[PDB]
């Protein structure tokens, strides 16, 4: 919970980490990780932001609060550790990606990949208690995600936001700059994707605009392991 | 709509081990988000209003 | 795998709804969830054969 | 009243093995008679109006 | 018809009835591919142990218990060796608030079918974990036609009569100089609602005495 | 748990003659809290649900 970024996000987010709400947090999340299983591990909290600078981030993918099973989160959005099930939001993203580019569904869901292209897989919540989703709501941690948001909003350089859902969505009202672009559907999850994630081509929608920038387009393939 | 549900579930992992959850003050698209994070055999999935009446 | 689905739905009228189906697979209790405009006041999934 | 239940319930005996039951077309009163059947631990009883509306 | 008392001749005609018959092949059939209680004979029990004559009070249940070493025949009675169910155990906390006789350590009631209770049940049979499985095959058929060859009988019969689907056999008795026993069923989701303080055994025992019979000795042994 | 008295979260539906409808959701509930409760209700029960907290 300290400001361990090593990046530009460090001197960007100084500021939040000095108020107030952030530090009863932090104590918090020390009583939290003392007494009880919390993911993803302490040191991992802030990987989405270590992995990906404001400089380099191209599309920011928001996501709820870390898986809450053992060996899944890492500190990224819908991402799960070399070794565990693919979660079936994720496969529904494989499927898409498989719809878009012919891809096989890979063996693993790890997509640092994605990040070390400027893929932002950023949680608005960045931890969890063991099998209780939505423990960690209302903590503060939204403060801190809302001024991740605000930040690449203030960007000139434009950023691609993808808000899947109407949770990740309520988060337009932080986008006010007309520079940036959303791509928005409903959930991949199995319960929603059927009503507009399938067919929604988010993948392709992405490289068009990075094309349209003179940017570098995303390699979106995963890789088995 | 109120859009807040208890979700009550039981899950089975490939040990055979099982879980009992009960979250409440969930909106339908959180226990949504939850139902996809799942890898684990769902054995029970039960979403209610509360405050129905 | 196959699942008893019961649920209990609520029109903008407050017309209301009770279904209960057998042997539905997964996939088709997703299909079903994903159809549902009116509001959920029950959605209940339960795997038949558990032990 | 239709007077006509699904019955849904789950057991576990002393040794720790877990039994499964579903019931269609009992009574209340039914319901209560196989209530009072049962010596192992019940971890979910569920009865649920066939035909509500 | 194995049956070996009195009861042999009077339902020798209820045997080779049609609906008895396809009833008969259902259960054998039923055996062959399922588990289903209680052993094929233990069926009739409870009129082999409490003959047409020797019948002072008549218990009417469900079903048979549906899991292993439970049923035998009887209705309430387990088998040695089992937990009490909880409709048995509230039936047995009224026999203490009566007679001050302390919880037995077995639910096995043939003390009772041995002094002319006939515990019989409605239907004789059950699939395995599936309660009323064999509701509706003609096993009620021939449950009523015991009823109705008692309500026949010269010297009053006492009915103990337990929730609603036991006291709707009340249209069977006609004779008026038979006594009724009615209450709520001793299961805890009902019990509470007027089993307790009922008394039945008091009130099946006052009767007794104003007949000139013997009464009857509830006291459960341990074993 | 060992040595402590299980416990029940209790969620039912009721519809009385007029057709209005009640529902209730209960947590920390004994089984013979719950049993009292059942015995309580006159309307038509549409749902009756008893789980035990802490299965596992």
């Amino acid at each position: 919970m300290e400001n361990v970024l090593k990046n530009d996000w460090g001197p960007l987010l100084a500021t939040e980490f000095e108020k107030e709400y952030y530090r009863k947090l932090a104590d918090f999340l020390k009583e939290e990780y003392s007494t009880h299983v919390v993911y993803p591990k302490v040191e991992d909290i802030f990987n989405a932001l270590q992995y990906t600078s404001y400089e380099n981030t191209k599309v920011v993918i928001l996501g709820q609060d870390p898986y809450h099973g053992p060996n899944q989160a890492h500190g990224l959005s819908f991402s799960v550790q070399p070794g565990v099930k693919t979660p079936p939001s994720l496969l529904n993203m494989y499927k898409e990606l498989r719809d878009e580019y012919g891809y096989e569904i890979p063996n693993n869901g790890y997509l640092v990949k994605w990040a070390e292209q400027g893929v932002l897989l950023l949680n608005t919540v960045l931890t969890v208690r063991q099998s209780e989703a939505n423990s960690h709501k209302g903590k503060g941690w939204e403060h801190f995600t809302d001024r991740v948001i605000e930040l690449l909003n203030e960007r000139e350089k434009p950023v691609i936001f993808i808000l899947w859902g109407r949770h990740a969505q309520a988060k337009k009202k932080l986008i006010t700059n007309p520079n940036h672009h959303i791509i928005e559907s409903v959930h991949p999850s199995p319960l929603s994707a059927r009503r507009g994630f399938f067919g929604s081509k988010p993948y392709s929608k992405v490289n068009t605009i990075l094309a349209n920038m003179g940017e570098r387009e995303i390699d979106w393939e995963i890789p088995n392991l | 709509f109120k859009d807040s549900y208890t979700l009550i579930y039981v899950t089975r992992d490939e040990e055979g081990k099982m879980f009992d959850i009960k979250l409440e003050n969930q909106t339908k698209e959180e226990c949504e988000i939850i139902y996809g994070m799942i890898t684990d055999e769902i054995l029970i999935w039960n979403m209610i209003l509360e405050g129905m009446f």
